[PDB]
């Protein structure tokens, strides 16, 4: 016997019980999320614990098969996943402390609240209180309240915890042979493959910066346009050359400028395309919404949903007493069980969501033949990009017209084209500098390049320099405003959304050139393009079995993150911004602040 | 007019595990294939060397009926010259196999929300099976160079595994009852015709 053959057989006996326990968990986890009972909650955590227990044990047993003696990648990448220790490399001291901190920060984030200076009895929790304020309030002071209050009554509470979190996460990474906790997170993109499909952890740093340096032109002219259409409201509060106040950006942090659309829509007269009314007028239901999405993937050569999908999924809020947190989810439970958990309403946004979520299933179904540990997105951003391009194709006037939602009336104009691309940019283009800057900060925090007595001082310097966003209130080192965002407080890497955003437009463009699509990329419906569906399946069915650098290449023909498909998606808006900003200042002086 | 005991095999309430597949010798009876009705969804009827299209007017010395349960993914392996955990380690048909392989989804019968662990399959075997061989051994599989001492350990795995059928499983993992009709022709009386 050989340490590889021994590894295979070990992975055989692992892949059996794992796929068993992982199913048991996924079902027990499904049964809670669709029935939310304290009783099913126990079963979910128990099956999740039997599953975690097995994984923890097998991880230890797996390390005994040295990866240096493995040649089969299907075994190497499987072994690599199991062999990674994680927090189990710390002493039970550090681990118990790290969990205490992590669960503290998660609890401080959710249970935390901020109270009005005007009404100190109105202590409003973020969800849904302060979020409604940030997402809907046009009042500068009401928005300023929540933003500063959240970053103080919560962000400060997390400051001592995050300092410990960074230290205990570093010790975990360094003891796992990583430069810091940031280099640990970047290891997702690390591929030690042959054929130039290798990828360094540090290569992500350069790649993300180099691609952002090309989003900058888009962002500046989005910034100068948002700054101007913002300056209409809040007039004296936004400098024509200064940065944007952080509390005036939609989300509590400025992550998604999606809610600035009412204050920034180019030609507000031209109404949005909303086939929601068309769906009601045709007595559509949730099953119809998903049957159309199924037809969509089938048109492009992807399989239909399994029978177990239709008779097990939750495509409607169950009702009765059966509580279910209404949020779209796509379940790859295992053993061919594919399910979608969605409180589907007969709307356009849930129609697009149904295609997005069914994209996840297509990805989950495609790699089901892969070994269990490889049944995943090629990297952390792959699985979401595959979903996003499903809503991109389904949202176009072409697909809406061919399905009878948008009437055969050939709508669209040079104005509604700009309106939609402006709406997209606020969501997709706006988040990218926010995402790079936040994750760049954590990387330098983990690297040690930012002393703790300068965390906030370096954060807002980066916020102004890179995001063009300035704090309405100066923040000393008692604040931890990054920690006031969920992923930072809840220990989730964030470069996923940056990478995923670049990927999806690489995906869409590659499939649309395959689809013989003539015209602007944002108008492309990959429907009936079975040639595009094949290149997708060639990558979807890979799972994590092959490097993302190669998996990406089976769609887009490049081994890396290329931002030019994203720019080409917004070149119509880019050129229109350069003209609607011709006499405007494109850039930002980082020394201006609304507090003088 | 002695009717053959096919109702025994197909319509049994419990099927054998594939690793311990059950064989039922059939002789001295009128073989009424005509009423081998399409039993269940995802019905599969595959014949080799002889035609099932109403070629009942042939006589056969003995007719063996080999029944078991596998998942849908493994029905393709019950065929001449196929490889896989079933064809290698559980049930192997010869290259020159003359017979028929019948398969239907039995999810409504052989699944269970808690998982039906009654159906087993051989996952490990140091050698593949000669055609129609049966291996019911439960000796621990010694993957390693150290002896196992008849108990599960490191590099020492139990040779069988459970299918753990759950009705929610995908079609590829759902239970499929299989009946393999081997037709034998010897220089012999040939006592199984069936008009
Ligand atoms: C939602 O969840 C509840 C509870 O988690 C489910 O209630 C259970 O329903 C089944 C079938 O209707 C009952 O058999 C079960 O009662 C069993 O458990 C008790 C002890 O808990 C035992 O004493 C009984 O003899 C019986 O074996 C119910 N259990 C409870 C706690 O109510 C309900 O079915 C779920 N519904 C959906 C749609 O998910
Ligand atoms: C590994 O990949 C990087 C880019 O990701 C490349 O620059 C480098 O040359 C590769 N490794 C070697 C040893 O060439
Ligand atoms: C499933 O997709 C196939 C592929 O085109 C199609 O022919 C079939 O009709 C679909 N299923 C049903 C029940 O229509
Ligand atoms: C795709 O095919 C259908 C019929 O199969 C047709 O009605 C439709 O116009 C085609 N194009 C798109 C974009 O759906
Ligand atoms: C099983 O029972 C049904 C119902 O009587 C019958 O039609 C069928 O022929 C039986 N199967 C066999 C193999 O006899
Ligand atoms: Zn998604």
């Amino acid at each position: 016997s050989t340490t590889e053959e021994l590894a295979k057989t070990f992975l055989e006996t692992f892949n059996y019980e794992a796929q068993e326990l992982s199913y048991q968990s996924s079902v027990a986890s499904w049964n809670y999320n669709t029935n939310i009972t304290d009783e099913n909650a126990k079963n979910m955590n128990e099956a999740g614990a039997k599953w975690s227990a097995y994984y923890e044990e097998q991880s230890k047993l797996a390390q005994t098969y040295p990866l240096a003696e493995i040649q089969d990648a299907k075994i190497k990448r499987q072994l690599q996943a199991l062999q990674q220790s994680g927090s189990s490399v710390l002493s039970a001291d550090k681990s118990q402390r790290l969990n205490t901190i992590l669960n503290a920060m998660s609890t401080i984030y959710s249970t935390g609240k901020a109270c009005n200076p005007n009404n100190p009895q109105e202590c409003l929790l973020l969800e849904p209180g302060l979020d409604n304020i940030m997402e809907n309030s046009k009042d500068y002071n009401e928005r300023l309240w929540a933003w500063e209050g959240w970053r103080a009554e919560v962000g400060k509470q997390l400051r001592p915890l995050y300092e410990e979190y960074v230290a205990l996460k570093n010790e975990m990474a360094r003891a796992n042979n990583y430069e810091d906790y940031g280099d640990y997170w970047r290891g997702d993109y690390e591929e030690e493959w042959t054929g130039g499909y290798n990828y360094s952890r540090n290569q992500l740093i350069q790649d993300v910066e180099d691609t952002f340096e090309q989003i900058k032109p888009l962002y500046q002219h989005l910034h100068a346009y948002v700054r101007a259409k913002l300056m209409d409201t809040y007039p004296s509060r936004i400098s024509r050359t200064g940065c944007l106040p952080a509390h005036l950006l939609g989300d509590m942090w400025g992550r998604f400028w999606t809610n600035l659309y009412p204050l920034t829509v180019p030609f507000g007269q031209k109404p949005n395309i909303d086939v929601t009314d068309a769906m009601v007028n045709q007595n559509w239901d949730a099953r119809r919404i998903f049957k159309e999405a199924e037809k969509f993937f089938v048109s492009v050569g992807l399989p239909n949903m399994t029978q177990g999908f239709w008779e097990n999924s939750m495509l409607t809020e169950p009702g009765d007493g059966r509580k279910v947190v209404c949020h779209p989810t796509a379940w790859d439970l295992g053993k061919g069980d594919f399910r979608i958990k969605m409180c589907t309403k007969v709307t356009m946004d849930d129609f697009l969501t149904a295609h997005h979520e069914m994209g996840h299933i297509q990805y989950d179904m495609a790699y089901a033949a892969q070994p269990f540990l490889l049944r995943n997105g090629a990297n952390e951003g792959f699985h979401e990009a595959v979903g996003e391009i499903m809503s991109l194709s389904a949202a176009t006037p072409n697909h809406l017209k061919t399905i009878g939602l948008l009437s055969p009336a050939f709508s669209e104009d040079n104005e509604t084209e700009i309106n939609f691309l402006l709406k997209q940019a606020l969501t997709i283009v706006g988040t990218l500098p926010f995402t790079y800057m936040l994750e760049k900060w954590r990387w330098m925090v983990f690297k040690g390049a930012i002393p703790k007595e300068q965390w906030m001082q370096k954060w807002w310097e980066m916020k102004r320099n890179i995001v063009g966003v300035v704090e309405p209130v100066p923040h000393d080192e008692t604040y931890c405003d990054p920690a006031s965002l969920f992923h930072v407080a809840n220990d989730y890497s964030f470069i996923r959304y940056y990478t995923r955003t670049i990927y999806q437009f690489q995906f869409q463009e590659a499939l649309c050139q395959i689809a013989k699509h003539e015209g602007p990329l944002h108008k492309c419906d990959i429907s009936n393009s079975t040639e595009a569906g094949k290149k997708l399946l060639e990558m979807l069915s890979l799972g994590r079995s092959e490097p993302w650098t190669l998996a990406l290449e089976r769609v887009v023909g490049a081994k890396n993150m290329n931002v030019t498909p994203l720019l080409n998606y917004f070149e119509p808006l880019f050129t229109w911004l350069k003209e609607q900003n011709r006499n405007s200042f494109v850039g930002w002086d980082t020394d201006w602040r609304p507090y003088s | 007019t002695n009717l053959c005991p096919f109702d025994e095999v197909f319509n049994a309430t419990r099927f054998a595990s594939v690793y311990a597949w059950n064989r039922k010798r059939i002789s001295n009876c009128v073989a009424d294939y005509s009423v081998l009705y399409n039993l269940a969804p995802f019905f599969t009827f595959k014949c080799y060397g002889v035609s099932p299209t109403k070629l009942n007017d042939l006589c056969f010395t003995n007719v063996y009926a080999d029944s078991f349960v596998i998942r849908g993914d493994e029905v393709r392996q019950i065929a001449p010259g196929q490889t896989g955990n079933i064809a290698d380690y559980n049930y192997k048909l010869p290259d020159d196999f003359t017979g028929c392989v019948i398969a239907w989804n039995s999810n409504k019968l052989d699944s269970k929300v808690s998982g039906n662990y009654n159906y087993l399959y051989r996952l490990f075997r140091k050698s593949n099976l000669k055609p129609f061989e049966r291996d019911i051994s439960t000796e621990i599989y010694q993957a390693g160079n150290k002896p196992c001492n008849g108990v599960a350990g490191f590099n020492c795995y139990f040779p069988l595994r459970s299918y753990s059928f759950r009705p929610t499983y995908g079609v590829g993992h759902q239970p499929y009852r299989v009946v393999v009709l081997s037709f034998e022709l010897l220089h012999a009386p040939a006592t199984v015709c069936g008009p």
